[PDB]
């Protein structure tokens, strides 16, 4: 009825009372890649959708959680991903979409444009001068 | 003024191009190219200059504390053939003592 | 027997060289609950071998 | 000074797989094209 | 000096200035542009900024 | 679109309680669901398995002007977790469900529906979520539930009635703590069809200051609804709480 | 149950007048499903529901979403007269006239919605 | 602000709401001008 107590007597906080305890983010390198993608969600849409460029230098929120959409009972004929499209990760989803070709295309454009006059150019000049 | 000029007045000049019997020697440097050259050359010589500034006015006898903790330039005789007077910043590796190497090699 | 069960965890840690899991179903086994921590590992090994016996 | 000798930790990291390779390649191209866009947007903001 | 097709026909000139004034209008404020799509609700499609406040203080 | 089953993450929003789910091509608004894993109106909800029970619910801004105002970026809506929240206009309780999910299992929502069948929907959602009590009677007569509503801190109001200012005046006079916080939704077409809506807004504001408030923020929730203004004010004082 | 019933004195006729105006101006959705979808999309300026309809639960379930959206809904006692006032060759029980930003029909809607606002 | 189209106010409709300044009021009743009559005069519009 009246029993002996237990003694258990032996930093910034862990889960958030003021937001129903979103835990502090454990930082898997996949989550870091995901956040990198999300901060770059502007260039994801290849010109088809511009976002408000919410850019801090520190792209990490000190609190987060990785989630998934459940079920829109209103729309179940297209507003749902098929099993073969239900990917584990965001970057996997954007991988599985199209325009990866278009990404490659633009990237190789900038590859050319920065290989422009840098070094192989100069070596070609000095070769056709030496001959 | 700008409304006191013909459109053919407003028209442009085009720059000539390198003689086609001479494309061997690269582009035909005009005033754009020249000033870009002299921009970079003025800058890099001014940086060399401020460096010799510091080396001449160098006190022979200073002492920070990186000197106890870094690895110096030294000289031609000291390092010998791999000597460039810049100083070495360790890439980030270190001597692993045994027990750690054991656990690692175990995983391997 | 010491790691009987923890197959995904084991093979992840091995195939990418991470720290191996210490036990499987032996954790919920009765005897190891009375150890503590580093002791729990030592009991894990010992209970493993005597179980194989 | 650029390392010549091939260190132990270098010898002992694992080989990465095709999924992760395609992933990093995509991530690569993404950061690059972002870089070019922020340079050009800053140039236009400089112009204005 | 050379003039253009719009400066030639004054009416179609006053067409194109208005749309260009209307595209920039969306670039400052928001215009109703119809409610939600018939495909359903698919998110605030372009970003959300929690450090962004546009309330006019009285 | 934001089709189901996509992997998005959730981060806190600057008002307490509300979170923002961002992912892929979509960013959207969400709140911790109290009664886990059960829809309100076929709303979409977000699961997350934490190292199970925790699930959130999205809002549609097109559905709730509360949502639309938050997306427009009001300063502060005064309804922190724990705050007793009077609602006015329990239109079958959708936004009321959302606000209940905000105020959590320690808070309280007292709701007013006047129509009966909407009230059936309302009491259904009350039967599910324990922190909201319904009140089905005439909001113009706060004598009708003066036995039923104790002192609350934030009055949301979204009724479409032309006497709206005097309604909120009396309900405030009977139900608001000194240092009252309130939000109110303005349909300019409902108050005065002929007039320009900005002046309509102004007249509403001046009636409210006449009924002893102090407005402190105001915006057109424009890209989610036409000709509606969210107005944020305080009862009887200047700073918000006390 | 249909307590927002319209009365005789030319009120009903004003409704049918603006109904025919909206059928001409093509700002009118018609029939229960299209009225439902218009008020679901919230575009409806006002909604009018018959009262002589075989069992009334249709024009009883519509005022649920009318009470959600808070759009003026009003009961008219002759669905065949709605059909004639729309120009259908079929009797209609549910009609929904929406709003546009540029019309004087809009002013007519404002007056009519003020009248039904005083009504209910 | 709402209904503000590029330094043009589309919401200003008669009955025009006008504000009265002190010096305005002073010099007008110095000029012996019926304020409301003269206001409806210059505006040709109903004023509050």
């Amino acid at each position: 009825e009246l029993s002996v107590r237990v003694p258990q007597l032996p930093g910034p906080p862990d889960t958030l009372s003021d937001w129903y305890n979103i835990p502090r983010t454990n930082l898997t390198p996949e989550l870091k890649r995901d956040l990198q993608l999300l901060r770059m969600r502007d260039v994801v849409a290849m010109g088809k959708q511009f976002f408000k460029k919410d850019n801090r230098k520190d792209f990490v929120p000190e609190y987060c959680q990785v989630g998934t959409i459940i079920a829109g009972a209103t729309d179940g004929v297209s507003g749902r991903l098929t099993r073969k499209e239900r990917k584990r990760t965001i970057v996997e989803e954007v991988l599985s979409s199209d325009s990866v070709s278009k990404y490659k295309r633009k990237y190789h454009e900038i590859q050319e444009h920065k290989k422009s006059g840098r070094k192989g150019y100069y070596k070609k000049l000095m070769a056709a001068r030496k001959r | 003024m700008s409304s006191l000029r013909h459109a053919i007045q407003r028209r442009a000049h085009k720059e000539r191009a390198q003689p086609l019997e001479r494309q061997r020697l690269g582009i035909l440097e005009k005033k754009k190219d020249y000033r870009l050259r002299a921009r970079d050359y003025k800058k890099k010589q001014a940086v060399l200059k401020s460096l010799r500034q510091k080396a001449a006015e160098r006190n022979e006898d200073e002492f920070y504390f990186g000197m106890m903790s870094r690895k110096g330039p030294g000289s031609a005789l000291t390092r010998g053939k791999g000597f460039t007077g810049t100083v070495d910043g360790d890439r980030g590796n270190k001597a692993l003592s045994v027990e750690t190497v054991r656990l690692l090699k175990t995983q391997d | 027997i010491q790691i009987l069960g923890a197959e995904k965890a084991l093979f992840r840690a091995l195939k990418t060289k991470h720290a191996t899991p210490k036990y499987g179903i032996i954790y919920h086994a009765s005897l190891v609950g009375q150890a503590s921590g580093p002791n729990k590992g030592k009991i894990a090994r010992q209970l493993a071998a005597k179980i194989a016996l | 000074k650029p390392q010549k000798k091939e260190t132990y930790m270098q010898k002992r990291a694992v080989v990465v797989g095709r999924e992760e390779r395609k992933l990093r390649d995509l991530m690569q191209k993404l950061t690059t094209i972002r870089k070019e866009k922020i340079a050009k947007r800053k140039a236009k903001k400089e112009a204005q | 000096p050379n003039r253009k097709k719009e400066q030639r026909n004054p009416r179609v000139k006053k067409r194109k200035k208005y749309e260009e004034k209307q595209k920039k209008l969306r670039s400052v404020k928001a215009v109703y542009k119809g409610g939600e799509g018939p495909g359903g609700y698919q998110g605030e499609l372009s970003g959300i900024k929690t450090n962004l406040v546009k309330s006019v203080k009285l | 679109g934001a089709k189901a089953g996509k992997k998005v993450i959730v981060e806190p929003h600057r008002h307490k309680g509300v979170f923002v789910a961002r992912g892929g091509k979509e960013d959207l608004l969400c709140t911790a669901n109290l009664v886990p894993g059960e829809s309100v109106y076929g709303e979409k909800r977000i699961s997350v398995e934490t190292p199970t029970k925790t699930e959130y619910r999205i809002w549609n801004p097109f559905r709730s002007k509360l949502a639309a105002g938050i997306l427009g970026g009001l300063e502060t809506i005064y309804m922190k977790p724990g705050s007793k929240v009077l609602y006015l206009g329990a239109a079958s309780g959708t936004s009321v469900s959302h606000v209940a999910d905000i105020v959590g299992p320690t808070g309280a929502v007292y709701a007013v529906e006047f129509s009966h069948r909407s009230g059936r929907d309302l009491i259904n959602m009350a039967t599910r979520r324990t922190n909201v009590i319904p009140i089905v009677e005439d909001a113009r007569k706060p004598m009708a539930y003066r036995m039923l509503v104790p002192m609350v801190d934030v009055i949301f109001a979204d009724v479409a009635q032309p006497d709206q200012a005097r309604i909120v005046g009396i309900n405030a006079r009977l139900f608001l703590k000194q240092g009252g916080g309130l939000l109110i939704s303005i349909k300019a077409s409902c108050i005065d069809s002929t007039a320009p809506p900005e002046q309509v807004f102004a007249s509403e504001v001046q009636k409210l200051r006449e009924d002893k408030f102090f407005p402190k923020e105001q915006l057109t929730l424009e890209p989610y609804e036409r000709d509606h203004a969210m107005v944020s004010c305080v009862y009887l004082q200047k700073e918000f709480e006390g | 149950a249909a307590w927002p019933k319209a009365e005789d004195p030319a009120l009903v006729q004003e409704l049918l007048d603006c109904v025919q105006q909206a059928s001409h101006y093509r700002q009118l959705k018609k029939g229960a499903n299209e009225t439902t979808k218009s008020v679901n999309r919230g575009t409806s300026e006002l909604v009018i529901l018959a009262a002589d309809t075989q069992p009334l639960s249709i024009v009883l379930h519509i005022p649920l979403i009318c009470e959600e959206k808070n759009v003026p809904y009003v009961y008219v006692p002759s669905k065949v007269a709605l059909g004639r006032a729309c120009g259908v060759s079929r009797a209609v029980i549910a009609v929904s006239l929406t709003s546009n930003e540029a019309s004087d029909l809009n002013s007519k809607i404002r007056a009519l919605r003020d009248k039904v606002e005083r009504l209910a | 602000p709402s209904s503000m189209f590029f330094e043009h106010n589309e919401a200003l409709v008669p009955p025009y709401n006008v504000l009265v300044d002190t010096n305005f009021l002073s010099r007008t009743v110095g000029a012996k001008l019926p304020l409301l009559e003269s206001a409806m005069d210059c505006l040709y519009a109903s004023v509050n």
